[PDB]
């Protein structure tokens, strides 16, 4: 209960939306024969459906009037009343992978802008300078600051304008 | 009710993108740079590029997200 | 129309039009003032967005209004 | 009628005389380059605006520059 | 040597069957553009009205509506055939203007003689902004 | 569902601006057009060379954004 | 075969194998850990 | 012999070495990008071999040997579609009960939810309600085991690579002369007789041995497995005898011509098989026996090298008279030195046979269990229409395509082909005119029936219970074939159809074929149907007269057959390429041929398909075609409205794929009007802009970001707004019918 939510271990609607599910599995699953091919995978889909619901209401998730699980992406609600695994973990787990991706690219372009053509490198990418790369390119975020300290992160005025 | 509102919402998009027609209008045809020696309405100018970069950021960044979340739904 | 077909295709037809009035029996009487030519580039694009606008607005417009009043 | 103008960063290379269409360009002595040679046009009543002269020109951001003007009835490329 | 040649009507067509892209009442009430070329042998040429046409040895003579239908016909005549063309503009009351090569040299060629009008004795870059030309009677470019 | 369709409200005024300012911004010049302010406000193009220049005046920057105030009107 | 390795190394090619790296990994990982809502523990 | 094999041994090295260099073909792409439109014009120019090179000899051999790499491509599909009908089926079960088991041919992988798809077909399977056909299809020709079906896709790999060789060695090894190709004469002759004579021939040996017999015992009612194999059948006379007694006079009465003998299994019964509702087996055996006889005659036509044949150009060069000119002169030498130029006319009769086959594969459905399989019913003439309507653009393309870039005036003069160049005024001006009448006189009478029952007049509506519009032509021809077995075809035994008249087969409680009554909305759609046929002739034929030249641009021809425009001047002259006409003419083949897959679709659920219990037919939208598409209300309401209950609730089910792509083809269509309405100078200002913001961060690419060019942005609107549109109205249709059909 942070904004008028609810535990979903705690909700009713949430219950309900399991035991709806389990029953349009089970009036499916009714059809066929016990050990048969489809009534095997109905019944793995009624094993992973259980679990999934039993590690939503693990981890506290909110639910709402709905009987679903809501997300709460504010740090301070998050981290106060333990759902920073919800928005506020995976906000640094995706943004280390962008910005790997980010400076990855970036180190690739600025390795092959100093050549005879760079272009050709750019539809036929170098694997062995890519590769490498890849691998060193992990402690991204230490280069990134170690760069931006400098000011060889940015460009001057020497960029291209049009009649300021 | 929805009349009303619907009405003034689209009366006031019109008009706002109008708003900005016109300041496109005053570029062209009232803008002098000279008489604009470096107040805020050359500086616009100056760096339009850092400008129109960071709303295609903002836009190309909800549009991702929105669409996204709106197609895993 | 006015937006995916653009001028060019359309006085291409129009000078074919043009051929067949001009060469009509009896409609050779009848001849215009203006000669016709198809709507310029910036005029395709007012058009075709004074339409799209008014198409818009009438159908929500429609759909609105009954919406709303036909269940209330 | 178009307003068809040329400038001083031509280089003679009479590229935009052969993409007109129209003949509304040619070219003229001049002093300012190599070819010895500059564009001019004379006869803009008969131009329709159809820029294949400043597609032909060589010179970053364009030596020929035509102005869409008022419409006659050559400037709007009509048999009729 | 060259001074500004004449035409008679007298001079044939080349040999075509008629098409719908001929003239219209524009040629009858404004003006009508007709083409000369004196031709070395017989062969087949491209009508820009539609259709193929086969001129003949000698001076021809073809009508067209614009300048434009005109000058493509000289651009390949003077591309494919080598010939050497020049039309003219004939007004409905029998006044002829000579059009094309003003003075006998094809407009891509230096003439030494010919009068450099429409140039701008300056960069493009450096126009003047509109504000500066605004209110000048008519709108009215920069470029002037 | 409103936290989505408040998203969907900034990306639509985000995306107008963005076109509206890119109008207003450009209508002097770019690098495709360097002098886009000797031909006026409206125009069509500057014709097929360097790449096409379809829409490229500021009325036809204005233009495409009226789509989209529409789209999020 | 130096020059299959270079056509291997195009960008479509190079596409088309990490594409489907990156599809297939994250296609074993949601078949080895199902349904991925939440960063649990 | 002047028809002769001339190859060439070794013309082309094999070589990965011009697969590393990108653009090796293009004189102009092969230094490489500096600009992102490099890439573009690589995958645009990558097949057009006619500007690669002028030599029509490697032209010929490119596009020999493209071929094969199609026709590998078509044996790894259609081995792919009995390999998955083998492996991943029901067709097992869908043998034994071919009434209560869905088809089904495709089975998903249980990751992220999407096993829901795999619903209930039944017969103790889950998988996705497959709907191209291929199971009729298997019971027609006899195949009883997913055996045969993974030998036949064995088979289906190994000329698979049969073909990949193929092209490989007509291109690397030993490639064809050029005047190889221009025997005609003898590619018609070997392709009438081998290709086709031989090939029903070879389908009526089939016919006649394996599938008669196989599906006779199952029309009687034997399971597959107790039916006799088909290796049976041949060596076995005395079974062939018991299923068929002519087989015990061996082939003694073909060759004493008593062929009357063979009308056991040879038959021209007509109608539809009662038990099954499909076409007699040995009707169409029958068929392709007289198909087979016919094109072994017709193949022996051409004069190659013996002096006995025709030729064709001396039977062009003859056909000429007093209103044509030189006549048919030149018609050869333009059809064996173009390559467009044959492409044009075969892709126009290739896609009108498409459309003939989707309305003669209704009306007589060839397959047993095809007719009440309805999913397939529809899918097959959507398909096929659709197939149809995009080879016809390609005609008008590609005709275009022959009059910008083969044309030569020297070769043509007088003949049809610059007589029709020299009234093309004439021809356009009239077909404006027609397109204009019946553009009024069709579409202002469901104007007409809207405003008066809005007005609250239905009595003055265009309708069957007020002014009526009867189609007594059609009609007419409706009387003419069910009477024709009275007196015009004494030996049917049947109708050719059952759509002509009498009464219903009825397969497994639902409706076969049953009778098609003809109305006022019937004729309404017809001449929606004639109207937007002839404004797609008039924009596909306007860009195929006016390709080289108009009164706006006399010079077209020097401009090529793509070109965005010919700038702002002269008013404007956009849009004036034939290229640009074939992209305004995809749109019209859109518009025409969603108007005839939803008159399909609404006239067959309306008064055709439905459940029958002999107690008086209810069909499945309760027949409300003649009495309901007189108006767009109605076509709204009764068809998208109601219709589309089926897709939008289809969540939660074996559907709801379905319901993603009619949202997602949704999208498809709308983001193609961002490429359609907008223009090339916006976006590439806004690339500058963010060019700005990748120099500032270093990150600017070498390959220069460049916007999209006009034509591109226009062949990427017209592409998305195709795919939009064609994929929102399959899963339309595909979710209507597998759930209430
Ligand atoms: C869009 C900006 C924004 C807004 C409107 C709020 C809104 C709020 N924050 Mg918050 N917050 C934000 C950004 C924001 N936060 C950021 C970026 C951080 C740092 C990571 C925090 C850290 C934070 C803490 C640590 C706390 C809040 C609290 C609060 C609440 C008072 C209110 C719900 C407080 C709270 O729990 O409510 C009483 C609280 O203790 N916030
Ligand atoms: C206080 C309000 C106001 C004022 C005084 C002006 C004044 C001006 N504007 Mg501006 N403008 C405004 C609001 C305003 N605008 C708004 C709100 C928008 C956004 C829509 C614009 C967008 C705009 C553009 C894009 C341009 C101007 C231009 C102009 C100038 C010329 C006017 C003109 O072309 O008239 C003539 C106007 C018309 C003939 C209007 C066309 C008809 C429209 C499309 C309505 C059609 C709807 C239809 C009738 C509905 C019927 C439905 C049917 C079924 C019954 C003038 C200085 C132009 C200019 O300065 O040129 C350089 C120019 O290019 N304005
Ligand atoms: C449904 C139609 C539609 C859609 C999706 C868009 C989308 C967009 N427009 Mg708009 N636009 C439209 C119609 C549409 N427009 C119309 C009708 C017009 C009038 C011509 C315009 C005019 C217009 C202008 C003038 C501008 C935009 C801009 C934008 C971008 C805004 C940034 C954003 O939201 O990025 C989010 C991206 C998306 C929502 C689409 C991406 C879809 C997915 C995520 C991509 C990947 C899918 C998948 C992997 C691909 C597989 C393909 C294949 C392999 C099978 C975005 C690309 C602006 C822009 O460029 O901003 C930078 C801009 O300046 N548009
Ligand atoms: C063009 C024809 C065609 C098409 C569209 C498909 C499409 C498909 N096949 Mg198939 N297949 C084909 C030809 C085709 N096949 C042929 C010719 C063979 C014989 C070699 C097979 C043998 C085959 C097998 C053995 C299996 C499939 C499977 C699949 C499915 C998943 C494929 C996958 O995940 O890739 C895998 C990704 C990479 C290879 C990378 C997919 C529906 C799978 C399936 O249906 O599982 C239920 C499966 O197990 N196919
Ligand atoms: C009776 C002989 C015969 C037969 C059956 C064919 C059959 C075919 N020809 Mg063809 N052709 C022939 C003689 C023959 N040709 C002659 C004599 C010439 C020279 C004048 C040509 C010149 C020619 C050209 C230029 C082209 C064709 C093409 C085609 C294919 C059309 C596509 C199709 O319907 O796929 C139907 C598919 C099948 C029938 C599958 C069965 C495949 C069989 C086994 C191969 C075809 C029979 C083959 C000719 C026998 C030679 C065997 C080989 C070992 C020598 C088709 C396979 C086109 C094509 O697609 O090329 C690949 C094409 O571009 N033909
Ligand atoms: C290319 C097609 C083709 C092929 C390969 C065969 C092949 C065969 N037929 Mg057959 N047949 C065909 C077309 C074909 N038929 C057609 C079109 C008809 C209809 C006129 C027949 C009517 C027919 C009869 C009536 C009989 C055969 C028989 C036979 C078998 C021996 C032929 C013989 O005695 O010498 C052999 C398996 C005989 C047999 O024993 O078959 C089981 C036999 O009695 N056929
Ligand atoms: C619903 C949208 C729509 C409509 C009505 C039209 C209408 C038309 N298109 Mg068109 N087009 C459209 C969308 C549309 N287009 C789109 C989206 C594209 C994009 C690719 C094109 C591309 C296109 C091309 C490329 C061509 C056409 C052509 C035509 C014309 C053929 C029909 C005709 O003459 O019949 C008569 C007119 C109608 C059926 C329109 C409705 C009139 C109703 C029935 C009655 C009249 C109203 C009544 C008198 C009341 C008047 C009230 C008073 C106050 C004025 C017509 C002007 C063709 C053409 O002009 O040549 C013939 C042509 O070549 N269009
Ligand atoms: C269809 C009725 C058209 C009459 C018909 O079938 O063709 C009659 C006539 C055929 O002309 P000939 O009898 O000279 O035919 C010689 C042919 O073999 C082609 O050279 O064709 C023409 O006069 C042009 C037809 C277009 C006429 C436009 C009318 C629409
Ligand atoms: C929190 C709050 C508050 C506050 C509020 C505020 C502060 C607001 C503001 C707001 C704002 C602050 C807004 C603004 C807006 C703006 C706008 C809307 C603008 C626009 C612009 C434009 C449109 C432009 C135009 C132009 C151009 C284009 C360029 C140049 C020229 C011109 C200028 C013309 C209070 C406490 C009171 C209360 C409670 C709540
Ligand atoms: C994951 C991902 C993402 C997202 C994405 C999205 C958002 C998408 C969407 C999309 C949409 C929003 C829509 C779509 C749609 C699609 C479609 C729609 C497709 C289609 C295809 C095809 C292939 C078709 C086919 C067909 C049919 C079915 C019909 C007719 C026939 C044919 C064959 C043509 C992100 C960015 C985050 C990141 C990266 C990745
Ligand atoms: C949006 C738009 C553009 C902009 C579209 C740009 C130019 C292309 C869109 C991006 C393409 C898809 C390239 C992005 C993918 C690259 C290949 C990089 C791939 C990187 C990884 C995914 C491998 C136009 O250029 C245009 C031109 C004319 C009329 C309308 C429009 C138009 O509407
Ligand atoms: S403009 Fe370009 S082409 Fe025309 S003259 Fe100057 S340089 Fe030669
Ligand atoms: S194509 Fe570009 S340039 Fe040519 S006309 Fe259309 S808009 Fe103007």
């Amino acid at each position: 209960d942070i904004a008028g939510l609810t535990p979903c271990s705690e909700s009713k609607a949430y219950a309900k939306l399991e035991k709806k599910e389990l029953k349009t599995l089970e009036k499916r699953l009714k059809q066929y024969e016990a050990d048969s091919a489809p009534a095997v995978a109905l019944k793995a889909t009624m094993e992973r459906t259980k679990a999934r619901f039993a590690n939503y209401a693990k981890a506290g998730l909110l639910c709402g009037n709905d009987g679903l699980p809501h997300l709460i992406a504010d740090p301070g609600l998050a981290l106060k009343y333990g759902h920073a695994g919800e928005v506020f973990i995976p906000t640094f787990g995706f943004l280390y992978v962008a910005g790997y991706i980010g400076y990855v690219g970036r180190q690739y372009l600025i390795a092959v802008k100093g050549e005879a053509k760079p272009t050709d490198k750019e539809i036929i990418i170098d694997v062995p300078l890519a590769t490498k790369l890849a691998w060193q390119g992990a402690g991204w975020p230490l280069a990134a600051v170690q760069e931006l300290q400098r000011g060889t992160l940015l460009e001057k005025e020497e960029n291209i304008t049009v009649s300021p | 009710q929805a009349a009303l509102y619907t009405h003034h919402q689209y009366i006031a998009g019109f008009i706002m993108c109008g708003a900005f027609a016109h300041g496109a209008i005053f570029f062209i045809r009232d803008y002098d740079p000279e008489q604009n020696k470096g107040n805020v309405l050359a500086r616009m100018l100056d760096h339009k590029e850092a400008l129109i970069s960071h709303l295609s950021w903002v836009s190309l960044f909800l549009g991702f997200h929105t669409l996204g979340l709106y197609v895993h739904n | 129309m006015f937006l995916i077909s653009w001028r060019g295709y359309w006085q291409e037809l129009i000078e074919t039009l043009v051929w067949a009035h001009e060469k009509t029996p009896l409609a050779n009487l009848v001849y215009w003032k203006d000669k016709p030519v198809a709507l310029s580039i910036v005029q395709a694009r007012l058009v075709g967005l004074a339409h799209f606008s008014v198409g818009y607005i009438f159908t929500y417009a429609a759909f609105l209004i009954a919406s709303t009043s036909g269940r209330f | 009628a178009h307003i068809v103008k040329i400038y001083d960063t031509c280089i003679g290379c009479t590229q935009c005389v052969r993409a007109c269409p129209l003949d509304v360009l040619e070219m003229v002595p001049w002093d300012g380059c190599k070819a010895s040679q500059m564009a001019s046009a004379p006869r803009t009543e008969d131009c329709v605006g159809c820029k294949r002269c400043e597609t032909a020109c060589p010179t970053d951001f364009l030596s020929v520059r035509v102005y869409l003007g008022s419409e006659s009835t050559r400037s709007m490329g009509l048999s009729y | 040597a060259w001074t500004v040649p004449t035409l008679n009507p007298d001079t044939p067509s080349p040999i075509f069957g008629g098409s719908t892209g001929g003239l219209l009442r524009k040629a009858q009430t404004e003006e009508f553009y007709v083409i000369t070329w004196e031709a070395k042998k017989e062969q087949i040429f491209e009508m820009p009205t539609g259709g193929a046409a086969i001129m003949r040895q000698g001076p021809n003579l073809l009508k067209f509506g614009k300048k434009e239908q005109c000058l493509a016909l000289t651009t390949q005549l003077r591309n494919k055939f080598k010939l050497t063309p020049c039309f003219y503009r004939v007004f409905p009351d029998g006044k002829v203007q000579y059009l094309h090569p003003a003075d006998g040299v094809y407009p891509e060629k230096v003439n030494a003689g010919r009068v450099g009008a429409n140039q701008n004795m300056r960069r493009i870059g450096q126009n003047v902004n509109p504000i500066k030309v605004k209110f000048s009677g008519r709108m009215m470019s920069p470029a002037e | 569902g409103d936290f989505l369709v408040h998203h969907a409200i900034a990306l639509g005024l985000h995306t107008t601006t963005l076109i509206l300012v890119k109008g207003a911004l450009d209508a002097r010049g770019s690098k495709l057009m360097p002098d886009k302010k000797d031909f006026g406000y409206s125009f069509p193009c500057d014709g097929p060379g360097r790449g096409g220049t379809c829409d490229i005046s500021a009325y036809d920057a204005f233009y495409l954004a009226v789509f989209w105030m529409l789209n999020t009107i | 075969m130096k020059d299959f390795t270079t056509y291997l190394s195009t960008a479509p090619v190079i596409a088309t194998i990490w594409f489907t790296f990156t599809a297939g990994l994250l296609i074993e990982i949601n078949r080895y850990f199902p349904d991925p809502l939440v960063f649990s523990f | 012999k002047k028809v002769k094999i001339a190859v060439d041994r070794n013309p082309v090295e094999t070589s990965f070495e011009k697969w590393a260099k990108p653009g090796h073909f293009s004189r102009t792409l092969s230094k490489g990008p500096n600009t992102t439109t490099w890439i573009w014009n690589l995958h645009a120019d990558a097949h057009d071999f006619d500007s690669h090179t002028s030599d029509l000899e490697e032209i010929s051999r490119k596009v020999f040997s493209a071929h094969f790499g199609q026709l590998g491509i078509i044996f790894i599909w259609l081995s792919g579609m009995y390999f998955h009908g083998a492996r991943f089926s029901n067709y097992e079960a869908w043998l034994s009960d071919p009434t209560h088991i869905k088809p089904s041919a495709q089975v998903v992988w249980p990751i992220v939810g999407q096993e829901i798809l795999n619903g209930d077909v039944g017969g103790g399977f889950q998988g996705i309600q497959i709907t191209s056909g291929f199971f009729q299809l298997w019971r027609a020709s006899g195949i009883t085991s997913e055996l045969q079906l993974y030998t036949t896709a064995i088979g289906g790999l190994v000329m698979a690579a049969a073909m990949f060789f193929a092209g490989w060695f007509h291109y690397h090894k030993a490639a064809p002369k050029l005047e190889w190709f221009q025997n005609v004469e003898s590619m018609l002759n070997h392709h009438l007789g081998g290709l086709l004579g031989l090939g029903s021939l070879a389908w009526a040996g089939h016919q006649i041995h394996v599938s008669l017999p196989v599906n006779k015992l199952l029309d009687a009612g034997v399971d597959p497995k107790e039916i006799p194999l088909p290796h049976d059948l041949l060596l076995n006379r005395a079974i062939m005898a018991d299923l068929y007694p002519s087989f015990a006079k061996g082939i003694a009465p073909f060759f004493t011509l008593n062929w009357s003998e063979y009308s056991d299994f040879l038959t021209f019964k007509g109608g539809l098989n009662p038990v099954t509702g499909g076409l007699w087996l040995s009707d169409t055996a029958h068929h392709h026996v007289a198909i087979a006889v016919l094109f072994l005659v017709a193949g022996h036509m051409y004069r190659t090298n013996w002096g006995i044949g025709h030729s064709m150009k001396e039977i062009l060069e003859a056909h000429r008279g007093p209103f044509t000119g030189e006549g048919h002169v030149g018609l050869y030498e333009i059809l064996t030195t173009s390559w467009h130029a044959q492409l044009a006319i075969n892709l126009a009769l290739f896609g009108s046979l498409s459309i003939i086959v989707a309305h003669h594969m209704y009306a007589m459905p060839p397959y047993p269990y095809l007719a009440t399989d309805y999913g397939t019913q529809l899918s097959l003439f959507t398909h096929h229409t659709w197939i149809g309507g995009f080879c016809i653009v390609g005609a008008g393309a590609h005709a275009a395509i022959f009059m910008v870039r083969d044309y030569d005036p020297t070769n043509n003069y007088n003949n049809l082909l610059d007589r029709v160049i020299r009234h093309r005024d004439a021809i356009i001006s009239h077909l404006n005119w027609v397109c204009i009448f019946l553009g009024f006189h069709s579409f202002g009478l469901y104007i007409h029936n809207d405003t008066m029952s809005a007005l609250g007049r239905p009595q003055d509506m265009f309708s069957d219970t007020a002014i009526q519009l009867q189609p007594v032509f059609a009609q007419w021809i409706q009387n003419t074939h069910f009477l024709a077995p009275q007196l015009t075809a004494p030996n049917a035994l049947a109708a050719t159809s059952l759509t002509w008249g009498g009464d219903l087969v009825a397969v497994g409680g639902k409706v076969a074929m049953m009778p098609i009554s003809l109305g006022t909305s019937d004729f309404m759609v017809h001449h929606i149907h004639a109207f937007t046929i002839h404004v797609t002739v008039l924009i596909l034929l306007k860009g195929v007269l006016f390709a080289r030249s108009s009164r706006l641009i006399p010079d077209k021809a020097n401009l090529g057959f793509r070109f965005p425009c010919d700038g702002p001047g002269r008013g404007g002259t956009c849009q004036v390429s034939a290229w640009d006409h074939v992209f305004l003419g995809l749109f019209w083949m859109y518009n025409s041929l969603s108007i005839v897959i939803f008159h399909f679709s609404w006239k067959m659920q309306s008064d055709v398909w439905g459940t029958v219990t002999a107690s008086g037919v209810s069909h499945i939208t309760g027949g409300n075609f003649a009495q309901s598409a007189n108006t767009i209300n109605g076509w709204l309401r009764d068809f998208l409205w109601a219709q589309s209950s089926q897709v939008i609730q289809s969540y939660g089910s074996a559907l709801s794929a379905y319901g993603l792509i009619f949202l997602g083809a949704h999208f498809v269509w709308a983001f193609s009007l961002m490429f359609l309405f907008s223009g090339r100078g916006y976006w590439q200002e806004l690339i500058e802009s963010i060019v700005w913001a990748h120099n500032k961060l270093k990150v600017a690419p070498a390959i220069q970001p460049r916007a999209l060019s006009i034509t591109q942005g226009r062949a990427v609107g017209v592409a998305h707004y195709l795919l939009g549109g064609i994929a929102t109205t399959w899963s339309f249709f595909l979710a209507r019918i597998i759930s209430v059909g």
